[PDB]
Formats: structure tokens, C-alpha cells, sequence
């Protein structure tokens, strides 16, 4: 009874070191996503109204002669509202990107979680294992005082 | 999440035709879809709340 | 501060009398869509804190 309380306390020493371990882990994880959102958000700088805050300026015009550049000037115009759109298409790509990301630590800390869990029922089992071996112990200790 | 992905959703809409058609099939349907799974947690967590 | 802003929207730096009686007005109009949707987006976000 003794070989087996020692075995089950350091079992479950082991087992709850591993637990605070993998607490470690997911925090650590949970670390890691802030350069994730911080990125986000500082990508997110346009909403709705932006768009138009962009098809303006490219509206706009320095110089202007009233002949002889009907589409010339149109010209630059078109390639700067192909820029912002595309300028919107990359960032966007890189949010899609990164949002898979999130998607990826989450399901990181998902399986971490259920690793917790699983191994804090198996924690909870020893607990009930090594008190039930403390209380008969303890009888043991009594009987021998009844003795 | 959520409010940013429909804010970046319909920003890669509003921009042109393929625009519109690309974002608006994946993230127009993915903007219901991860609602609706995210209002069904909401709806758990409630009710482990209620448990 | 919205007259603030309709009016440096009005001021002009170079005039010539002819020729652009509403060219010169296309950037005026679309400073003024400019500023408006400056407030738009800030109210939004106002909306949204």
C-alpha cells in the first residue's frame, strides 16, 4: 500500500507539473496572438466611407488645360483607382491570412483545453485514489491505536 | 472578431465587380455562418450560466 | 467647425476669370464630399466606441 501511495504521489506530482506545463503552453499561445490582432487592426484604418475617401482623391487634379487631354488625364485617374482597389486586395489577402491564423491558435488552444481537462479528470481520480489510500492510512493508524 | 470581419467583409465588397463577387461568396457567406455558430455560443455559455 | 471646414473648402489659390467655371467647382465638390465623409467615418467610429 505504501509502494503504491508513493507511486501514485509521484504520478500525480508528475501529472500536475505537466498540467501547470501545458497552462504554460496555452498562455504562451495566447501570447502569441497579440502581434496577430495588434496587425489587424492597424491594417483596419478603412470602413465603408474610406472606400469613397479613396475614389475622391483620385478624383482629384493638380493641373488641367480644357482640351487635348480628355482620357490622358483619365488615364492616371483609372490607374490610381486600379492602385487603391488593389491596395485593398493584398491587405485584405494578408487579413484573410491571418485570420486563418487566429483560426490555427485557436484550435491550439482548444486541444490544450481539452488536454486540461482530460488530464485534470485523470488528476481528480488520483485524488480520489491517493485520499482513499491516505484515509486507510489513517484507519490504519487508529486501528493500531485501538490495538 | 466578428464586428472587424464584417467591417473588412464589406470593405472588400465595395470595391468592384470581381470584388464584390469574390469577398461577397466567401465572407458574405462566412459572416452569417461564424454568426451564427458565435451566437450559438453565446446562447451555451448562457445557459452554463443558467446550468 | 462644419462652416470652418465649408469655407476653406471655398477659398481658391489661382483664378483666371475664364475657362473653368465649374472645373475649378469639381475640386471644390469633391473637397466638400471629402470633408463630409471625414465626419461620417469619425461618427462612426464615435457610433461604434
Amino acid at each position: 500500500t505504501d509502494k503504491v501511495l508513493q507511486a501514485e504521489q509521484l504520478r500525480q506530482k508528475q501529472l500536475t507539473e505537466d498540467i501547470a506545463t501545458k497552462e504554460l503552453e496555452r498562455k504562451e499561445i495566447e501570447k502569441k496572438r497579440d502581434k496577430i490582432i495588434e496587425a489587424l487592426d492597424v491594417i483596419r484604418e478603412h470602413n465603408l466611407v474610406d472606400a469613397f475617401k479613396d475614389l475622391i482623391p483620385t478624383g482629384e487634379n493638380l493641373s488641367e488645360l480644357d482640351l487635348a487631354k480628355p482620357e490622358i488625364e483619365l488615364l492616371k485617374q483609372s490607374l490610381e483607382i486600379t492602385k487603391k482597389l488593389l491596395g485593398q486586395f493584398s491587405e485584405g489577402l494578408k487579413y484573410i491570412d491571418l485570420t486563418d491564423a487566429r483560426k490555427k491558435l485557436d484550435n491550439q488552444i482548444d486541444t490544450a483545453s481539452t488536454r486540461l481537462t482530460e488530464l485534470n479528470r485523470q488528476l481528480e481520480q488520483s485524488e480520489k485514489l491517493i485520499a482513499g489510500v491516505n484515509a486507510v492510512i489513517k484507519i490504519d493508524q487508529e486501528k493500531s491505536a485501538v490495538v | 472578431d466578428y464586428d472587424k470581419f464584417v467591417g473588412l467583409s464589406f470593405t472588400g465588397a465595395i470595391g468592384g465587380i470581381i470584388a464584390m463577387a469574390i469577398t461577397g461568396g466567401i465572407f458574405g457567406a462566412k459572416a452569417e455562418n461564424a454568426r451564427k455558430e458565435k451566437n450559438a455560443l453565446i446562447s451555451e455559455v448562457a445557459e452554463l450560466e443558467s446550468k
